[PDB]
């Protein structure tokens, strides 16, 4: 149920 | 790809996509490029509405740069391969 914004941010900040 | 703080200059086709997302600069960090690409995908609503880690980029200029019709945020290699082809490392 996670949004695209949260999924992209997780990658961006990893 | 360069790490954090390292400055990069996007080639024109990538820069045009970043400009749609609001980027007004010519030089970025990789993280800033990723920020604008995330903004672009959001603005153009390219993510799958039900499975939001999937991005459908066929028939969009982003797909022409990525050379794939869709990708997973959890399998981002096509994105980083595109960045390697489209970033000049400063």
């Amino acid at each position: 149920q996670e949004t695209f914004x949260d999924l992209w941010k997780l990658e961006l900040e990893n | 790809l360069p790490g954090e703080g390292t400055q990069v200059h996007p080639r024109a086709p990538l820069l045009q996509i970043l400009k749609v997302a609001g980027a007004q600069e010519e030089v970025f960090t990789v993280k800033e490029v990723m920020h604008y690409l995330g903004q672009y995908i959001m603005m153009k609503q390219l993510y799958d509405k039900q499975r939001q880690h999937i991005v459908h980029c066929h028939d969009d200029p982003l797909g022409e740069l990525l050379e794939v019709g869709s990708f997973s945020v959890k399998n981002p290699s096509p994105l980083y391969e595109m960045l390697k082809r489209n970033l000049v490392i400063l």
